[PDB]
């Protein structure tokens, strides 16, 4: 079936610039035309771009319009998102998306998106705290101050799935938090050993911290 | 541009229950409506083209309707792999617009929350710095409050909620709490402690130690 696959995303600082991405699969991608849409948690979907099937119309939003250049290769079947000009507003996950017109019009197909990230912050890995207590218990882990996200945190290489709470980071100082809970019976500890896996692929990181009785 | 404006924001229906969504638009757009649901980290998907016209691998109890500025879509026996969000989309005049969104959560059993309480690690201490925090899990509803009090006090200055979806399992709630005040306003301060108000019990549930 029809395939795309967005890439590129990345962290800039605003005013910066980047390029994004899409791998057209599975259809003719010289008869549909393109798009790229992006989601932010503040303000759902918005349309970012468009570009017909031939490629010599593009259209965009007003509040993109001079900023964003859309373009593609018909030859490659790939899609492309210039930007420059980057600001805060921008920092959203974008999504490259199928027309089913050979112009415009609704949107049948989605990849599955890029995140993009627009600050003033540095890569920074975490710090992890391991947090023990002083018919089962239940163990923690803190994943404080690191930037940016994604963080992904596991517990025993996956080994305990069941109980697992991982919590959405947090942004408190210009730096991300998270934090993670696991429940396991009372007789699996601190006999077998637990221990919270950290990485953090943006500073080529990953940490792995044990739970111990404090 | 076409004001696309979408109703209810959220819906806390349960199992079985009619799911009514609408949408208008501030311009008559015709039959050009489209509507896409969207489950935790995953791109949307299509679900009602231009005409109403219901997509192929798309149950039968997702119907569409309406033609120029008022628009409807509608769940009738919602299952609970319907738990998402819903946006649609206007499409005969660029630039393309969504309605904000539509969130499900499943109308379930209340459930009364397991708080957890854990006091600052050596480590993190060593660094300059102290952090104790508070677990709440598997609840219902997420409507709660944390209430954090330093040494028999009552101190809200420094705290971090974050607040996990609806379980897609036993469709409860659950969220932390952490408090962090440097090591040296911490140790010396006595009784940190982590109190709760949720519709399942009508007393402070509280959880707390002592340095
Ligand atoms: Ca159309």
């Amino acid at each position: 079936e029809v395939q795309l696959v967005e890439s590129g995303g990345d962290l800039v600082k605003p005013g910066g610039s980047l390029k994004l991405s899409c791998a057209a699969s599975g259809f003719t991608f010289s008869s549909y035309g393109m798009s790229w849409v992006r989601q932010t948690p503040d303000k759902g979907l918005e349309w970012v771009a468009t570009i017909s099937s031939g490629g010599s119309y593009t259209y965009y939003p007003d509040n993109v319009k001079g900023r964003f250049t859309i373009s593609r290769d018909n030859a490659k079947n790939t899609l492309y998102l210039q930007m420059s000009s980057l600001k805060s507003e921008d920092t959203a996950m974008y999504y490259c998306a199928r027309h089913e017109d050979g112009n415009w019009n609704y949107f049948d197909y989605w990849g599955q998106g890029t995140t993009l990230t627009v600050s003033s912050a540095k890569t920074t890995p975490p710090s992890v705290y391991p947090l023990a207590p002083g018919s089962m218990v239940t163990l923690g882990c803190l994943v404080k101050g690191y930037f940016p996200e994604p963080v992904t945190v596991t517990w025993n290489s996956g080994s305990l799935s069941s109980g697992v709470h991982t919590f959405p980071a947090v942004l408190q100082s210009d730096l991300y938090t998270l934090s993670s809970s696991v429940t396991v019976p009372s007789s699996t500890w601190p006999s077998e050993t637990v221990t919270c896996n950290v990485a953090h692929p943006a500073s080529s990181t990953k940490v792995d911290k044990k739970i111990v009785p404090r | 541009e076409t004001t696309v404006t979408q109703s209810p924001a959220s819906l806390s229906v349960a199992i079985g229950e009619k799911v009514t969504i609408r949408c208008i638009t501030s311009t008559d757009i015709d039959d050009d409506m489209n509507w896409y649901q969207q489950k935790p980290g995953e791109p949307p998907k299509f679900f009602i083209s231009e005409g109403n016209t219901l997509r192929p691998g798309v149950p039968s109890r997702f119907s569409s309707s309406g033609y120029g500025t008022d628009f409807v879509f509608t769940i009738e026996n919602m299952l609970s792999e319907d738990v998402a969000d819903y946006y649609c989309l206007q499409s005969d005049t660029l630039p393309l617009t969504f309605g904000s969104g539509t969130k499900l959560e499943i109308k379930r059993a209340d459930a009364a929350p397991t708080v957890s309480i854990f006091p600052p690690s050596s480590e993190q201490l060593t660094s300059g710095g102290a952090s104790v925090v508070c677990f709440l899990n598997n609840f219902y509803p997420k409507d709660i409050n944390v209430k954090w009090k330093i040494d028999g006090s009552e101190r809200q200055n420094g705290v971090l909620n974050s607040w996990t979806d609806q379980d897609s399992k036993d469709s409860t709630y659950s969220m932390s709490s952490t408090l962090t005040l440097t090591k040296d306003e911490y140790e010396r301060h006595n009784s940190y402690t982590c109190e709760a108000t949720h519709k399942t019990s009508t007393s402070p549930i509280v959880k707390s130690f002592n340095r």
